[PDB]
């Protein structure tokens, strides 16, 4: 028990879900048909693994997770592809109509008629955990899905599940990748809806993840493909303290204590090393000094923001891999001589870590380098609020001739909604600002 | 899955509706029999958006073909692939239209519509999930014109949460001396703005123009328009019939495209007009290469799609879409981020490498409003021929509701084109 | 501990509430808004009947 329960939600929250789970599989060694060899407790037990996997009686280890999306082509793919067995029918649901970018259509007109079934299966899952720690919630800002759907169901499940704990993988919309004109609506509208829902939420812009695997990996265009791989690897890094048990390992939960200091303030951002080509890895080790200060290097960021401007209220670095404590100290002291690393006055400066010894995997015919060492910084630092300022902006310029707004109306929305999300992202922004101001 | 229902009426709907089913035939390996003989699975995997797949594994078009001149039924069926279509979907009148609006609006196209209406609820009812329909069709003669905005609305009244797409044929004196045909195109206008969600003008001043002055061509022909159109066609379908990222369905489209209800009236554009990817990205911007005769340096843009067919670096494609948008920022639009979406498909259309599709929703197209208006009110200006459409029982305000929802329409494009961020 | 219950519960309450509230008055829009849609189209109805009858009239000359 300590079972988390992993939702998948619309296109890039599947995707990305097939991406994590493929990458789970190998880094456990169950197989596509969910025989994992080396576990000897058949049709149950209580590892680690355990809280992100259940076991069927036929030795099945079988994911703790939901997919659901409001078209059928993407799951399609699931239920047709390599780990099709890996889950049972009743974990993968789709409509037949998506939500067409539209927040209004994700949230009530389409969504509206599948949220009972959804809320149904993820019972199901929930009703055979001893333990249940909470939810893992993958979806994007911009799709229609992604948006509006997570948003009721988030609202659903506060009302099913208590505070019991919701965590957000949330994909941030980028230029380079994006599919609609109207994401900034729908980033807005859904972060607004689900502030309140969420407990603590790894926003993943789509531009960071972009430009890494264009300057680190010499990959000349990225797909979702690309991106995805490395979008796990990132996944698993802070998952990995609950699907792994070791000396040095440290919970999730425990960081989340230092990571959220308001409940609104539950934004971490996270910094992942290293990022490097087979081409370019060979030969060349990359120690855990190394490593460590590739974690300040803001290239390196899920996020694009820049916190040399702004001010740390924590700091976590969570290693996996052949690292020791020693090693870590030696090069958090250097970093701390050298860096731009500026804590608010009303926390303490001591960076806490974990170590999980399990290395690091790759899939097959990926781009990362396998590495023996890798680490995922999570920071809370008022820089990420740049985030924010920049998807305001956008939703200020078409908000004020209401460009696209008929679209929202005429699924039942109001002007009100877009008003209230809107000034509760300026209140955000300025909780970001006051957070960081120094006491009296 | 996501069906569309094509609807083509009159003699230009239906002759550019047979080249249209002719083009995506051949590019989704279906014969005129029905049957599938392609190389590629990619070239199935969404035949069911334009196609029925009727049993012995033949695949028929979900198109219902509608005039009030029986003539037009026979060519269809006397044309390659005339074999294809469902004769059920064939839909006659006898007596014609005579390019009069009011005959195929309110009198002869009003007794025929319900025949046609029977048509698209049995094709609509078979759907898994419809999600909308397009008409090909003119504005300039009587039956695509006024009857064609009939079908528009009495659909609409049926199927009110699905999309409503037309390619329209706008008038031009360089192809057709009818002279009522500025009446017609307005009264049509008066229409589309209403209950249409996406319009391509499809426009045959600009197809003139290009057969003429590009491909040097000195007497075009309807053959000649048309092989413009339907490579326009081809292209601007692309995205619903192939699998894609972008613009996949009719409502996204809209979503992306249309950010005010009225303001759905859309520039296509192609390249090359008969190569690099820097030449067909310059090339599909520019003036000469648009379907609609207006100059887009003398608009800004709302929203442009571009669709790039063949084998080419994604890379390139990227870096040449972001130049033209910074070396031309003047116009588009600074309070609609991220306003042109560009999609790249593997199979490039047939007898081509490489090709672009271009839609532009610019606030340029005005001119082309314009132009039918200076015509519209010339004639209106000293009721002309007005007879030939009171006698049908219209009321003289009617035109002038019409003129005035069209000028509306300019004026609100000018608007938008007026508008600043600050 | 009966402040956490009595919290956690008054929570529960009015997220169930603001969602019933936002999921009835979203129907309602809908349905206005489609409803007028219908209503404009059927006034095109009335007046393409009053132009037949007003036809039927002049054919009486
Ligand atoms: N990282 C990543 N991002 C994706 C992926 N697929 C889509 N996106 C992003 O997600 C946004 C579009 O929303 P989608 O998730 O695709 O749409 P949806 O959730 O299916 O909701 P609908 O509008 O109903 O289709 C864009 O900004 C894309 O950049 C993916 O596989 N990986
Ligand atoms: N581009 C193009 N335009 C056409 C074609 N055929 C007719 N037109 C144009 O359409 C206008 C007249 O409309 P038509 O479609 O011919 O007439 P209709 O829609 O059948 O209506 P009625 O003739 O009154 O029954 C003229 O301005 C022509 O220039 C065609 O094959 N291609
Ligand atoms: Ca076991
Ligand atoms: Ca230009
Ligand atoms: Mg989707
Ligand atoms: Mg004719």
């Amino acid at each position: 028990m300590r079972e988390c329960i992993s939702i998948h939600v619309g296109q890039a929250g599947v995707q990305i879900g097939n991406a994590c789970w493929e990458l789970y599989c190998l880094e456990h060694g169950i197989q596509p048909d969910g025989q994992m060899p080396s576990d000897k407790t058949i049709g149950g037990g209580d590892d680690s693994f355990n809280t992100f996997f259940s076991e069927t009686g036929a030795g099945k280890h079988v994911p703790r997770a939901v997919f659901v999306d409001l078209e059928p082509t993407v799951i399609d793919e699931v239920r047709t592809g390599t780990y099709r067995q890996l889950f049972h029918p009743e974990q993968l649901i789709t409509g037949k109509e998506d939500a067409a970018n539209n927040y209004a259509r994700g949230h009530y007109t389409i969504g509206k008629e599948i949220i009972d079934l959804v809320l149904d299966r993820i019972r199901k899952l929930a009703d055979q955990c001893t333990g249940l720690q909470g939810f893992l919630v993958f979806h994007s800002f911009g799709g229609g899905t992604g948006s509006g759907f997570t948003s009721l169901l988030m609202e659903r499940l506060s009302v099913d599940y208590g505070k019991k704990s919701k965590l957000e993988f949330s994909i941030y919309p980028a230029p380079q990748v994006s599919t609609a004109v109207v994401e900034p609506y729908n980033s807005i509208l859904t972060t607004h809806t689900t502030l309140e829902h969420s407990d603590c939420a790894f926003m993943v812009d789509n531009e960071a993840i972009y430009d890494i695997c264009r300057r680190n990996l010499d990959i000349e265009r990225p797909t979702y493909t690309n991106l995805n791989r490395l979008i796990s690897q990132i996944v698993s890094s802070i998952t990995a303290s609950l699907r792994f048990d070791g000396a040095l390992n440290v919970d999730l939960t425990e960081f989340q204590t230092n990571l959220v200091p308001y409940p609104r303030i539950h934004f971490p951002l996270a910094t992942y090393a290293p990022v490097i080509s087979a081409e370019k890895a060979y030969h060349e080790q990359l120690s855990v000094a190394e490593i460590t200060n590739a974690c300040f290097e803001p290239a390196n960021q899920m996020v694009k923001c820049d916190p040399r401007h702004g001010k740390y209220m924590a700091c976590c670095l969570l290693y996996r891999g052949d690292v020791v404590p020693k090693d870590v100290n030696a090069a958090i002291a250097t970093i701390k001589t050298k860096r731009s690393i500026q804590f608010v006055d009303w926390c303490p400066t001591g960076f806490k870590v974990g170590i999980n010894y399990q290395p690091p995997t790759v899939v097959p015919g990926g781009d990362l380098a396998k590495v023996q060492r890798a680490v995922c910084m999570l920071s809370n630092t008022t820089a990420i609020a740049e985030a924010w300022a920049r998807l305001d902006h956008k939703f200020d310029l078409m908000y004020a001739k209401r460009a696209f707004v008929h679209w929202y109306v005429g699924e039942g929305m109001e002007e009100g909604e877009f008003s209230e999300a809107r000034e509760d992202m300026a209140a955000l922004e300025k909780d970001y600002e006051e957070v960081g101001v120094d006491s009296v | 899955m996501r069906e569309i229902v094509h609807i083509q009426a009159g003699q230009c709907g239906n002759q550019i509706g047979a080249k249209f089913w002719e083009v995506i035939s051949d590019e989704h390996g279906i014969d005129p029999t029905g049957s599938y003989h392609g190389d590629s699975d990619l070239q199935l995997e969404r035949i069911n958006v334009y196609y029925n797949e009727a049993a012995g594994n033949k695949y028929v078009p979900r198109a219902i073909l509608v005039d009030l001149e029986p003539g037009t039924m026979d060519s269809v069926r006397s044309g390659p692939f005339g074999q294809i279509f469902r004769p059920d979907n064939f839909v006659f009148g006898q007596s014609g239209a005579g390019n009069n609006w009011a005959k195929g609006h309110y009198t002869e196209g009003a007794e025929l519509v319900d025949s046609v209406l029977d048509v698209v609820r049995k094709e609509s009812e078979s759907c898994d999930c419809l999600q909308g329909f397009q008409l090909t069709h003119s504005l300039g003669g009587g039956t695509g014109s006024g009857m064609g905005t009939l079908l528009i609305s009495k659909i609409r009244e049926e199927y009110p949460d699905r999309i409503m797409n037309t390619f329209s044929v706008v008038p031009s004196p360089k192809v057709s001396d009818t002279v009522v045909e500025p009446y017609n195109a307005t009264l049509s206008v008066h229409q589309l703005v209403e209950n249409t969600d996406e319009t391509y003008c499809i426009d045959n001043e600009a197809l003139y123009d290009i057969c003429f002055r590009t491909l040097k061509l000195t007497t075009p022909t309807y053959g000649d328009l048309n092989h413009l159109v339907s490579a326009t066609m081809s292209g601007v379908t692309t995205c619903l019939r192939f699998p894609g990222q972008l613009n996949a369905d009719l409502r996204k489209l809209a979503v992306n495209m249309v950010p005010f209800p009225r303001l759905h009236f859309f520039m296509p554009g192609f390249a090359p007009l008969t190569l690099t990817v820097p030449e067909l990205t310059q090339q599909m911007f520019d003036a000469k290469n648009m379907m609609a005769a207006c100059d887009p340096r003398h608009g800004r843009y709302l929203t442009v799609a571009a669709v790039f067919r063949g084998r080419m670096s994604m890379k390139e494609v990227d870096e040449q879409m972001l130049n033209v948008q910074n070396k031309n920022s003047s116009y588009f639009v600074e309070w609609i981020p991220n306003n042109v979406k560009t999609a790249v498909c593997d199979i490039p259309p047939r007898g081509l490498k490489m090709s672009a599709t271009f839609i532009g929703n610019s606030t340029a197209i005005q001119e082309l409003f314009k132009r039918i208006s200076e015509q519209f009110t010339a004639m209106f200006r000293r009721k002309a021929f007005l007879h030939w459409y009171t006698g049908e029982g219209m009321d003289e305000m009617e035109f002038t509701e019409a003129e005035s929802n069209m000028n509306d329409l300019v004026s609100e494009y000018q608007q938008y084109q007026d508008a600043t961020a600050d | 501990i009966q402040k956490a219950i009595e919290e956690n519960n008054n929570f529960i309450k009015m997220a169930k509430e603001k969602l019933a509230q936002k999921m009835e008055s979203n129907k309602e829009n809908r349905e206005a808004h489609l409803a007028a849609m219908l209503e404009r189209l059927q006034e095109k109805d009335k007046h393409a009947e009053e132009v037949r009858k007003n036809k039927e009239l002049k054919e009486e000359a």
